[PDB]
């Protein structure tokens, strides 16, 4: 079968990969399309609608895998020969040529191979730790939850910033999945600092392991609501760009067009932001589908503000519908970026005052809570008065004489160039370490396009279920004022999603030709549903219009 | 010794050297029973676990000696189109190990 999608576009499918509100077995199919390939999750209606064609052998393997880890754990035990590492070797050969089964993805969990890996974690033998990161590639290529499960077990285990970024290039390059990969942009994606990325990184396995496992249900409600606004907060935040911000379809009455929860949505993942004692008084007072007042959402919402991060709250529209210099600082992040942007402007008084300002106030360790990292980008890129240059040369030495961590971060700043156009001992600070760019870019652009990707797939598993995740309007809003690259995303998917589904509509029809009596009503509420869509999280008439 | 001295548990081999003559047997098995397409499906997920198997180095002389090259030059000539490109691939990756194998496969391919 052939799928027309665009007026060059076409598609078709490849194979069936996995299983699963629907309450019934499920399938995940690859789709390949000739003008790169996409992902969907259709039902088993869908696929004889749409894909009609797509034992005890595995138990024997199950026991040959279950003994081959008995074994290997000896083959492991005996780490302290020459024939020792070559054995365990093949043994891993045999592994990860098992786990490329899906069945054996659960039968290697259910083995305790986490206890094999942390064991591999250790591995002094470079060749042993990248070949158990082949054997979790192999199982992430089995299975994307296993492989977040193994290396949550990992992260299960302040390490050294240049150990934690050695696991965490292990887990970029073993996790790079189908999902992980992803387009390039080619457009500037700004600069992200380390310890960023490790917190991010953190979220974002916390994010995908809770959106696998999701299949009371009240607990899955909870725990997607949490991921998906921790990961959301925490990628404005590390982007920091929080601080800036008729028809539907036509071209008689429409039934669809004539006819707060996220209110509350948002007041529950900010008191489970307070602690236990923090927490425990509203609960207590209080005492998931509450129903309340709007009086009794100002009294939380004042409860809240009553005792303490929290810029980024009062930043928000919630609040609008309803050494001591260091820590005022932390109360108010937006002094920071005040700080940054006045330093972000000439005269000689102005600069001279900040550069000394600057210089005498890194003297106190206090800035480690301020992010000091920021205005980073034009202290390079701008700066070149000789006494001016000389105070910026001095400067950037000074931070790499800091951190290391921004030491990387104005590597990837590249001031290694500019300070050797340059007086000069800020490029022999640059000639540190030059080994890690790479994995700044691809870490930063993989992580971005994994949060991308997690907000299409939900809005497309929404699609069905009709009827809202923290936050999640600012991310696509933010997206929504790149735009074309991803519209074109949405619009692709879309496309694929309704052709599926008109086309399981058809052939029920085609059954029994009373169908069309219950046929109606089934468009108006999808049409209604595309409306409500397009009127909360569309800005731009033509894009509405466009959809 | 002169030039280069220093470039100077194989009961788990030979274990999966019988393994695989006994899958090798329950191949050719399915392979009799080619006629249904999941028994067909069956002989490729053990062809994929034969061509793992192959994917050992040292233990071609096995590979060899459990007689898998008459199985192989037999499940070559099956109809089987998919199952005959794993095959190819499979014996391809055997070939990095050894040519004698290689030539003497296609050698008795060609008489047919």
């Amino acid at each position: 079968l052939m799928v027309p999608l665009g007026p060059r576009l076409q598609a078709y499918p490849e194979e069936l990969i996995r299983q699963r509100h629907d309450g019934h077995p499920e399938y995940l199919i690859r789709w390949s399309v000739l003008k790169e390939h996409i992902l969907m999750w259709l039902s088993a209606p869908e696929v004889y609608a749409n894909c009609p064609g797509l034992e005890v052998a595995m138990g024997e393997m199950e026991a040959d895998v279950q003994a081959l880890v008995r074994r290997a754990a000896r083959q492991l035990a005996e780490s302290g020969t020459p024939s020792l590492t070559a054995a365990v070797l093949h043994t891993i050969h045999v592994l990860s040529a098992y786990a490329s089964i899906g069945p054996l993805t659960g039968v290697f969990r259910e083995t305790g191979a986490l206890d094999l890996l942390m064991h591999m974690l250790c591995n002094p033998e470079p060749q042993i730790r990248r070949s158990a990161g082949k054997m979790l590639q192999a199982l992430a290529a089995h299975d994307a939850g296993s492989r977040a499960h193994v290396l949550l077990s990992l992260s299960q285990q302040h390490m050294d910033f240049d150990s934690r970024y050695t696991l965490l290039e292990l887990f970029a390059e073993t996790t790079s999945s189908e999902e992980h990969c992803m387009a390039f942009e080619g457009i500037h994606l700004p600069q992200i600092p380390g310890k960023l990325l490790f917190s991010l990184v953190k979220r974002y396995l916390c994010v995908t392991s809770l959106l696998d496992q999701l299949n009371s249900r009240g607990q899955r409600e909870l725990e997607f609501s949490m991921a998906v606004g921790n990961l959301i907060s925490e990628l404005v935040r590390s982007m920091g760009w929080a601080r800036n911000l008729r028809s539907i379809f036509q071209p008689y009455p429409l039934p669809y067009l004539q006819p707060t929860q996220a209110e509350w949505w948002e007041l529950l993942f900010f008191i489970k932001k307070l602690d236990l004692c923090e927490q425990q008084p509203i609960f207590q007072n209080l005492w998931g589908e509450i129903s309340v007042s709007v009086e009794m959402a100002e009294s939380l919402l004042q409860v809240l503000s009553s005792r303490f991060t929290l810029n980024d709250l009062l930043n928000s529209q919630i609040y609008t519908k309803y050494r001591p210099l260091l820590k005022r600082l932390q109360q108010e992040t937006q002094p920071f970026l005040l700080l940054l942007r006045t330093l972000d402007a000439p005269n000689k008084t102005l600069l001279l005052s900040v550069l000394r300002v600057i210089t005498r106030l890194l003297d106190f360790p206090e800035a480690m809570v301020l992010p000091w990292h920021e205005v980073l980008e034009p202290c390079l890129n701008c700066l070149s008065d000789s006494e001016i240059v000389q105070e910026l040369t001095c400067f950037l030495h000074r931070l790499a004489s800091m951190h290391k961590d921004y030491a990387v971060v104005l590597c990837c700043l590249g001031a290694k160039e500019i300070l050797s156009k340059v007086g000069c001992e800020l490029r022999d600070l640059v000639t540190e370490c030059e080994k890690y760019a790479q994995l700044y870019s691809n870490l930063t652009s993989s992580i971005l396009a994994g949060c991308i990707q997690m907000v299409l797939g939900q809005i497309e598993d929404h699609r069905r279920t009709h009827q809202n995740i923290p936050f999640f309007d600012v991310f696509l809003r933010h997206l929504c004022q790149f735009w074309p690259l991803f519209r074109e995303q949405l619009c692709r998917r879309t496309c694929l999603f309704y052709t599926i589904r008109a086309q399981a509509w058809s052939r029920d029809i085609a059954e029994d030709h009373r169908r069309l009596l219950q046929l109606c009503p089934r468009l108006n509420r999808v049409l209604r549903h595309e409306q409500n869509f397009a009127d909360r999280f569309l800005p731009d008439d033509e894009a509405a219009q466009a959809l | 010794y002169a030039n280069c001295p220093g470039l100077l548990d194989e009961v788990a081999m030979g274990e999966m050297e019988a393994d695989v003559q006994a899958l090798v047997r329950r191949a050719a098995r399915q392979l009799a029973e080619s006629g249904t397409p999941s028994l067909t499906a069956a002989v490729l997920h053990t062809i994929h676990v034969l061509s793992a198997y192959a994917s050992i180095g040292p233990l071609t002389g096995v590979f060899r000696e459990t007689g898998a090259l008459d199985l192989l030059m037999h499940m070559l000539c099956n109809p089987e189109p998919q199952i005959r490109r794993s095959a190819g691939k499979m014996l391809q990756a055997l070939a990095a190990h050894d040519a004698g194998s290689r030539a003497h496969v296609l050698l008795s391919l060609s008489q047919q």
